[PDB]
């Protein structure tokens, strides 16, 4: 309970600031410039620390077991009950999804040790290689 | 017109937004180059160190000689450029007005020079 907790609050939070730029976006006059860039990178990166903290206590969400309260009827809230426990994508981003797939060529439920593992192989020394071209560029000249 | 000094800070001034401009550019040529490196043709694989040495050196070079007219606003107070007394023209606007004046009556007053 701790872990959705913290998941709690911090998703709270960030729907908080998502209110905030909302009617902040809202008035007919836009603010500076500089507002907007300030608002943008705080909700942004309060974003990606949603992603983090949820990326760190999956185990705790994933024990979880939902089950509806034996007091809340469901004859009545039916409605309320079926928009909270349906979970598909928005339909454009599973199109953009299969877009994507088609696109790149990815597909993975075949994919077999045959010419795909000779690449993957020799994508992996490129990462590489480029990381230590760049540390040697950079300790070419001093920088302090 | 101004004074010499001035003209060759503009100049390198301007050689150093110039500079600037190819460093964005060849930023946009590298990150261009980087996506095809990445889709696994190797033949451009040598021109990837070019392109990136010769974006770091113009990264470096050109703020090095930003440093240097940094200085230079420093220490050209009162400097090279000596100061100059010789009527001070806010003032002076009387003596260019008097003498274009007196010439003027010199051509009114010869009427062989009005032609």
């Amino acid at each position: 309970g701790q872990a959705l907790d913290a998941v709690r609050m911090r998703l709270a939070q960030l729907t908080h600031s998502l209110r905030r730029i909302r009617d902040e976006m809202s008035k007919a006059e836009l603010p500076q410039w500089y507002t907007l860039q300030s608002q943008l990178n705080v909700t942004l990166s309060q974003l990606v620390s949603v992603t983090s903290t949820l990326q760190h206590f999956q185990e705790t969400l994933d024990s979880t077991v939902v089950y509806p309260l034996p007091k809340f009827p469901t004859t009545s809230h039916e409605s309320l009950v079926t928009t909270l426990l349906r979970k598909k994508n928005i339909p454009e981003v599973d199109e953009w999804m299969k877009y994507v797939r088609e696109t790149s060529g990815v597909t993975t439920a075949l994919l077999k040790d045959e010419e795909i593992e000779k690449l993957l192989q020799q994508d992996r020394e490129i990462t590489n290689w480029a990381r230590t071209t760049f540390r040697n560029e950079y300790g070419k000249h001093d920088f302090k | 017109m101004q004074p010499p000094y001035i003209q060759e800070r503009l100049k390198s001034l301007n050689d150093i937004e110039t500079q600037l401009c190819s460093m964005l550019q060849e930023a946009s040529q590298v990150t261009f180059i980087f996506g095809e490196l990445k889709r696994g043709n190797e033949s451009v694989k040598p021109q990837f160190e070019n392109h990136v040495k010769q974006f770091y050196e113009r990264l470096d070079k050109s703020t090095t000689q930003l440093r240097k007219e940094i200085q230079l606003l420093d220490e050209n107070v009162g400097t090279r450029l000596l100061p100059i007394n010789v009527n001070k023209k806010a003032l002076g606007q009387d003596t260019e007005k008097m003498e274009e004046q007196l010439d003027l009556l010199s051509a009114i007053l010869d009427p062989s020079k009005s032609k």
